[PDB]
């Protein structure tokens, strides 16, 4: 029983908390694709608009 | 990064106003060109005599 308690405390010190990590994982995924879209599109339109 | 951004604002280069100015000075150039054309026409009018 003491060993079970100990490994519980170990866990505590090291958490996947799967749900939090994957929720923030999806958030960051959306943010990533958004930032890349920003770069490509904005840079793009401005180039050939300005060159002309 | 922040101070570099600041500095670039002054000493940096950006293409938009550059090509706008290209148009602008080309127009100035053509203006002087037609001025020269007029300079021709007046003298020719003299020569007719």
């Amino acid at each position: 029983d003491r060993a079970l308690g100990q490994k519980l405390q170990m866990s505590n010190l090291v958490d996947v908390d799967w749900n939090s990590v994957i929720s923030s994982y999806v958030m960051q995924q959306a943010a990533l694709q958004a930032s890349y879209k920003t770069f490509t599109d904005m840079q793009g339109m401005s180039l050939f608009q300005l060159n002309r | 990064k922040q101070l570099y951004k600041q500095q670039q604002s002054v000493s940096g280069v950006n293409l938009d106003e550059e090509y706008g100015n290209l148009q602008r000075y080309q127009q100035y150039y053509l203006a002087n060109a037609q001025v020269l054309q007029t300079a021709n026409a007046l003298f020719d009018a003299l020569l007719n005599i």
